[PDB]
């Protein structure tokens, strides 16, 4: 006896229908709309016995939709069977509605203009409702919020679904048993770059921190031949990772710091004797593959170098070690370009172009390229790093993986294409 | 396998006591939190600029759709959203003539160019503000495209178009002191040289210079390009729009409206659920490269409570920078001074002292400045210092599909540091918030003690108070979102004594 019916074409006028239904409900009116539910007999019964005002959305798609016209015909019969001169209230929302396309049953009535302002249209609809004494309850925007959250945001919520994720943290399985400090003292020249040695070594305080041996630097440091290896301080790496080691000579945070500083140099050196080229960044180094290498530019059917417009893109990696909370090597992914597949463009170009190329890649592609690169420069199921003549570190080519309790339903309709088209 | 937690998306409160996760939907269904009755628009620019502004004002009356209205929700219209009217009937127009622009835009130096044009706009704004009363809410600076192109740093004007010459070079301009002689004709040209040289103390970008030189007058300004409001009419040599807004028009309308609505005095929304007494302080540093001292830099603080109408405190200049480690740290004095400024402002606003004080920064605090912070901190007020970095190499890839990880997932390293996925997939929009794979921000309670999960929740909620951008959520909290903007505005005038001011005067 007091419901407000809204006939509309779906999904052409879904936005306006949702807006008007929710606003009228929050204002206190009781509206009936198929958009608020999750069958023709029900519609017929409602228009005939429960609808006080029948609103029809007048658009180009509504006046030709067959179901909307069926509901309008039922509404015409009903209107005839009462006395309501205003039982049918069209809502003109389409400024592209040609006059010759309006249905005859709508063109003979006066509609409410929503084309110039939805606010003005709503004010006019509410004025007509007030003058017609249409029943309504005091405002309840909480019900409008509830319907918005449970009907329209139904298939758009986060669900409790366990989801596993791969990461860029590749763990280090094998560690040299002892991290050593060699008291070279006068045997190490004061003005010598401890960054040129074949094995990663860095200064601490009169000592030299390294995983390599006492005499692993003889060819470059002659005086170290007179050094007694017993003067070296060897610390258990397992006691450094587990936090068991902490003295006045050196502290655990410092220990782990020198260990990552050695791991980074070990990666940089191992990259030298490998089938990769280099790219210098602000402080680190990235590594890529030339165009001529690999079978048709694909490792395990993964394009690692390819063509963009007038240049060639190359996927690249950079490495940085960390050992808290777990000892891993974090690999960052980058893109670097060449003109012919070998020689870099030294400029902006390599930025703009990176942005413009990477926008086309998504989760699948980035993950595939990172894992494929990592598996390419592997040496087995891992990547050996030489921190000494007989010591080494092993980084698994399978990354540390996480898992969560809340995931989402993947939208099969890939809107990533629409997003990546936005290249303005 | 390491385990992640999920932080439920915080809610923002709108009109009629309703809470939601998307500000566009909450504004459309219910309306703005605060309510105003009309936007009295002040317009500075050419007559064509006024025409473009009036055309956009007429356009936003009707609905404006996006391409994919699920990712970017539609715009029902200004009156149908804010319950207000932004009519062209109430436009106080102060005309900038075309010959006025030609008089000052064709100088060989970029600094004098930008200074003269910023002055031309600012004098109109301030004169209309003072003389004929303060009757407008926001001043809309309609910038022509030529000004925007040539009034920027590292922008060269063709020598053939130059009409007025330069008198002093950039290297000697900042050292030029005008000292008079007893030759009048000589002193005139010396004064002209000084007039040119003084502009090199300001930053040669129209936007920051205009907003900074307008700080001492406290006048809300929304700077819109002519090509932003009429992008269909700004084409290239191929007859195609340079800036293509065709698929996001509605979103554009959502951004210009909301921002304007905030500058006109109304607050569109605030945080739905936050503990009383909390106060968030985002540090801001900007190196003053003009000064010879490599450590010289300007400092500032942005205070936020439960809404996006934050407060900006300008600090002093000093050697806050350490070229060595590349981290800015404040000296004891300025730490005390800035924190006292912020706490006294909080006491003036809330008539009490904050129960907690979260200091947000991109670097780790040193003990020297943290002890100075503790000195002024009341006592029974928990004061901690959080580090948000973003530059932490951890990426989580979904094992299958092109869609990335969902926003809200968090990896807690320990009781003091965690990883937060402010970006990623969001089920509401059924799309992503960032291109490629999202990089989670890293959070660390560097100095102080507090719950890690509560700090994470507070940051995630703080990614929702952006009034300029009318979007679902931001990537970083508002405490650091506009740090570079505030920093550059503070170093663009180099002649300011600004008091504590609201965000709408920098934002
Ligand atoms: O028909 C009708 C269209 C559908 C979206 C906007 N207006
Ligand atoms: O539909 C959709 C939301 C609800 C009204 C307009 N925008
Ligand atoms: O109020 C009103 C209710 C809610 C949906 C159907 N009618
Ligand atoms: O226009 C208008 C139409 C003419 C007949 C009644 N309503
Ligand atoms: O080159 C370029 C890299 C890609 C990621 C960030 N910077
Ligand atoms: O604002 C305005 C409110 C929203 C629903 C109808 N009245
Ligand atoms: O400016 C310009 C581009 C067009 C859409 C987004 N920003
Ligand atoms: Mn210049
Ligand atoms: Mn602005």
């Amino acid at each position: 006896r007091n419901k407000i019916f809204i006939s509309h074409a779906t999904p052409e006028d879904d936005d306006f229908t949702r807006w008007l239904s929710l606003k009228l409900i929050g204002l206190g009116y009781e509206v009936w709309c198929d958009i608020l539910f999750l069958f023709w007999s029900t519609i017929e019964k409602e228009i005939r016995e429960n609808t006080c005002k029948f609103l029809i959305v007048s658009s180009t798609a509504g006046n030709k939709r067959e179901g909307v016209l069926k509901e309008l015909a039922v509404a015409t019969k009903v209107k005839k069977h009462l006395q309501d001169d205003m039982f049918i209230i069209p809502l003109a929302i389409d400024e592209n509605l040609s006059y010759d396309d309006i249905n005859i049953e709508i063109v003979r009535l006066n509609a409410i203009d929503f084309k110039k302002s939805w606010a003005k249209g709503l004010q006019d609809l509410l004025d007509a409702f007030e003058k017609q004494n249409v029943p309504k309850k005091p405002p309840d925007h909480s019900k409008s919020n509830l319907l918005y959250q449970q009907i329209f945001l139904h298939d758009k919520q986060a669900i409790e679904k366990e989801e596993t994720y791969d990461s860029n943290w590749f763990p280090i399985i094998s560690f040299p048993n002892e991290l050593r400090f060699h008291r070279y003292d006068w045997r190490l020249p004061k003005q010598f770059d401890v960054r040129t040695l074949a094995f990663p070594a860095i200064r601490y305080k009169e000592y030299l921190c390294t995983f390599a041996w006492e005499y692993d630097f003889i060819h470059q440091l002659p005086k170290t031949e007179t050094y007694n290896g017993q003067e070296s301080i060897r610390i258990s790496t397992s006691d450094i990772l587990s936090g068991r080691y902490d003295t006045d000579f050196i502290r655990n945070y410092e220990c782990q710091r020198l260990i990552v500083q050695l791991i980074n140099k070990a990666f940089e050196l191992r990259m030298k004797d490998k089938n990769v080229r280099e790219y210098q960044m602000s402080k680190t180094f990235a590594y890529w593959i030339e165009k001529g290498k690999l079978e048709k530019d694909k490792f395990e059917k993964i394009k690692l170098v390819g063509k963009q417009k007038n240049k060639y893109w190359h996927f690249g990696i950079s490495a940085a070690g960390k050992l808290y909370p777990s000892p891993v090597l974090m690999v960052s992914s980058h893109i670097i370009f060449t003109m012919d597949g070998i020689n870099l463009i030294k400029s902006s170009i390599q930025h703009s172009s990176r942005r413009k190329q990477g926008k086309n890649w998504w989760n699948d592609k980035w993950r595939e390229k990172l894992l494929a690169f990592i598996r390419f420069l592997s040496d087995q199921n891992a990547i050996y790093l030489n921190v000494g003549s007989e010591e080494k570190i092993l980084i698994s080519n399978k990354p540390l993986k996480f898992f969560g309790k809340m995931s989402y339903v993947t939208p099969s309709e890939v809107t990533l294409e629409e997003e990546s088209v936005l290249a303005d | 396998m390491k385990e992640l937690i999920y932080i439920e998306e915080p809610s923002i409160l709108f009109a009629h006591g309703q809470k939601c996760t998307d500000p566009r939907d909450g504004l459309a269904l219910f309306g703005p939190l605060n309510q105003i009755y009309g936007i009295k628009s002040g317009v500075v620019g050419t007559q064509k600029g006024l025409q473009i502004f009036k055309s956009y004002l007429d356009k936003i009356q009707k609905p404006i759709y996006n391409h994919n209205n699920i990712t970017r929700p539609m715009f029902p219209g200004f009156e149908a959203v804010f319950g207000c009217k932004w009519e062209s009937q109430n436009i106080v127009f102060k005309e900038i003539t075309d010959e006025e622009i030609r008089r000052y835009l064709f100088n060989a130096s970029t600094h004098k160019r930008t200074y003269d044009l910023v002055t031309l706009f600012n004098d109109k704004i301030i004169t209309a503000n003072k003389n004929d009363e303060e009757r407008v809410d926001v001043w809309f600076v309609i910038v022509p495209e030529e000004i925007y192109k040539y009034c920027r740093p590292n922008s060269v004007l063709p020598n053939e178009l130059v009409q007025t010459k330069s008198l002093i070079s950039k290297s000697k301009a900042k050292s030029f002191r005008y000292t008079p002689t007893l030759f009048e004709e000589f002193n005139k040209k010396l004064k002209e040289v000084e007039k040119e040289a003084k502009t090199y103390n300001y930053d040669a970008q129209f936007h920051d210079q205009l907003k900074a030189r307008l700080l001492e007058h406290t006048i809300p300004t929304q700077i819109l390009r002519e090509s932003t409001l009429a992008w269909r009419d700004f084409k290239n040599t191929f007859g195609a729009p340079i800036r293509d807004f065709s698929k996001i028009e509605g979103h554009l309308a959502w951004t210009i409206s909301t921002a304007a609505y905030y500058k006109a005095g109304g607050k569109p929304w605030k945080l739905g659920d936050i503990r009383p007494g909390v106060c968030y302080l985002g540090l801001v540093y900007k190196k003053i490269e003009k000064s010879k001292n490599p450590q010289n830099a300007c400092c500032a603080a942005q205070m936020f409570l439960d809404n996006g109408d934050g407060t900006v405190f300008k600090g002093e200049v000093g050697p806050w920078y350490n070229p060595e480690k590349g981290e800015y740290h404040l000296k004891p004095k300025e730490a005390k001074a800035l924190l006292t400024q912020a706490l006294e402002s909080y006491k003036e606003q809330n008539k009490s002292y904050p129960k907690e004080v979260f200091i947000h920064a991109r670097t780790r605090f040193n003990d020297e400045e943290w002890n100075a912070f503790n000195e002024v901190t009341p006592k029974n007020t928990n004061l901690v210092g959080v580090t948000i970095t973003k530059s932490k190499p951890l990426k989580l890839y979904k094992t299958e599909g092109a869609f990335p990880i969902m926003r809200g997932n968090a990896y807690i390293v320990d009781e003091k540091k965690a990883f937060l996925w402010t970006l990623g997939f969001v089920p509401k929009l059924q799309s992503t918030l960032s291109m490629e794979v999202p990089n989670p921000i890293f959070i660390e309670i560097n100095k102080g003690e507090a719950e890690i999960q509560q700090v994470l929740k507070d940051i995630l909620a703080l990614t929702k108070l952006n009034y300029n951008a009318c979007i679902y959520a931001d990537g970083e909290p508002v405490t650091l979102r506009f740090a570079n903007k505030i920093g550059e505005i503070l170093t663009a005038s180099t002649e300011i004594k600004t008091p504590p001011l609201a965000f709408k005067y920098y934002i």
